[PDB]
């Protein structure tokens, strides 16, 4: 199915998924679009951190929903 | 177009800079390195700059170095991936001295690029930047370099490497800006973050007769459009990160009191030019020069020129 | 004489000057009229940064010249 991607920069991607891909999938197809290395990213939806070893299933992300990419922080 | 991203190793040797330098106060200040041309050894100075903008405050916190702080260097980096990218679609790129362009740099060579550009002017104690003191600033930045390299970068750099890229970061008295790519991208990222502090005359027209101003030779290097892109990007991250975004206008260059010719010159390359200027925020100011947190949201909030792309693999 | 000292946004002032006035003085002016403290104030004419031993007649800044002021943040 496909999911959107509201981007750093503001600008909207697409993604190819399955409700059954992990967050850590999601990040590393983010990864192969825009060069954003997974440890970079975090992604929030409905206002909820997504955690790595979750499902989209899990978080109930459904097919044309939009995730917000935002910077992972390092505390400095 | 792609974002413009620094590598997560590059980002952990920022944080050492500047918790180590960039935040620490600079120390070539006070009544002993006051300076005037008609008793030049009174103290010890040996010109003028050594008390100037040493730091600026916001909601009642001191951020030391603002004309050179986590801001200026971060945006560096950003502008050494753009020209990378501006190079390898040129069709004859720019040939260095020792026979090389940019084009020929991997992407394992920007990453050290960026480390390297880190430390350019992490050495500083002040902003005093004539002759000597810019000559000793760049001697320190490139020896904290060096010490932090043979610590923990020995997996990235031989010790060849590491002696080349402090030469770089030294640029001494008898070297060229272009001897590598290396050392050129290095010295062209620098010198485009210059339009945060340099009038119209340094930017457009050349400081001194038989020298190209800044845009002009973006422009003799990547082309018109890519040179004026170049421009506005880093325009784009001077409004991100709070500094005063310059007004540009052709109209008043001759007015200026720059030889006529060195006008022309520059109208004829650049072109008629006018863009608004931008007032500085303090928010933004604070957010970019207190963290590598939060200098690298504000540069990675920036859009890219439509032409900006890497190869991954 | 009068000279013009603009920011780099475009914020402009008058001042009035004599040539042999030092540029420490033309500082002192600019921190009479517009409150901003010598040390924050960077001026440049021609392409050059300015001394504060040295006279405007020095850089041959003449009536109706434009200096050049880099204030990073008011108020700060
Ligand atoms: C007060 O603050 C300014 C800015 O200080 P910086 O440390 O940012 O800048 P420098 O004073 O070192 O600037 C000179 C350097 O810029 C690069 N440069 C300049 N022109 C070129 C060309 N044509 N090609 C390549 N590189 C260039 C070089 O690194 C050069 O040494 C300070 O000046 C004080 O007024």
């Amino acid at each position: 199915m496909q999911i959107f991607v509201k981007t750093l920069t503001g600008k909207t991607i697409t993604l190819e998924v399955e409700p059954s891909d992990t967050i850590e999938n999601v990040k590393a197809k983010i990864q192969d679009k825009e060069g954003i290395p997974p440890d970079q990213q975090r992604l929030i939806f409905a206002g909820k951190q997504l955690e790595d070893g979750r499902t989209l299933s899990d978080y109930n992300i459904q097919k044309e929903s939009t995730l917000h990419l935002v910077l992972r922080l390092r505390g400095g | 177009s792609m974002p413009i991203i620094l590598d997560s190793d590059v980002l952990e040797v920022a944080e050492y800079v500047y918790k180590t330098r960039l935040s620490q106060p600079y120390t070539e200040v006070g009544s002993e390195w006051e300076y005037n041309y008609k008793n030049p050894t009174a103290t010890f100075a040996k010109g003028d700059g050594h008390n100037l903008q040493r730091y600026i405050t916001i909601d009642g916190k001191q951020l030391h170095r603002p004309i050179a702080g986590l801001a200026h260097t971060m945006r560096t980096l950003m502008y050494s991936q753009l020209m990378y990218c501006s190079s390898k679609k040129q069709p004859s790129p720019h040939v260095c001295q020792d026979g090389r362009t940019i084009a020929d740099l991997s992407e394992l060579d920007l990453k050290k690029i960026n480390i390297a550009q880190l430390f350019f002017v992490a050495g500083r104690e002040s902003e005093a930047s004539y002759g000597d003191a810019y000559h000793r600033y760049h001697l320190y930045g490139a020896k904290q370099f060096e010490e932090y390299a043979r610590k923990h970068l020995t997996h990235l750099f031989s010790e060849e490497e590491i002696r080349l890229y402090s030469r770089c970061i030294e640029d001494r008295v008898g070297d060229s800006f272009d001897g590598t790519p290396e050392g050129y991208i290095i010295h062209l990222s620098h010198m485009i973050d210059l339009m945060r502090c340099k009038s119209p005359v340094e930017v457009f027209l050349g400081h001194s007769k038989g020298v190209s101003g800044i845009v002009p030779t973006l422009i003799h290097l990547f082309g018109k459009q890519d040179g004026l892109d170049i421009m506005h990007y880093a325009r784009g991250l001077f409004a991100a990160t709070g500094e005063a975004v310059p007004y540009i206008d052709s109209s008043e260059w001759p007015h200026l009191g720059v030889d006529l010719s060195r006008v022309q010159r520059a109208l004829s390359i650049v072109g008629d030019i006018n863009v608004p200027g931008q007032e500085a925020d303090s928010k933004k100011t604070a957010q970019a020069g207190f963290s590598v947190d939060g200098c690298y949201s504000a540069l990675t909030s920036v859009p890219t020129p439509s032409w900006y792309e890497k190869e991954l693999k």
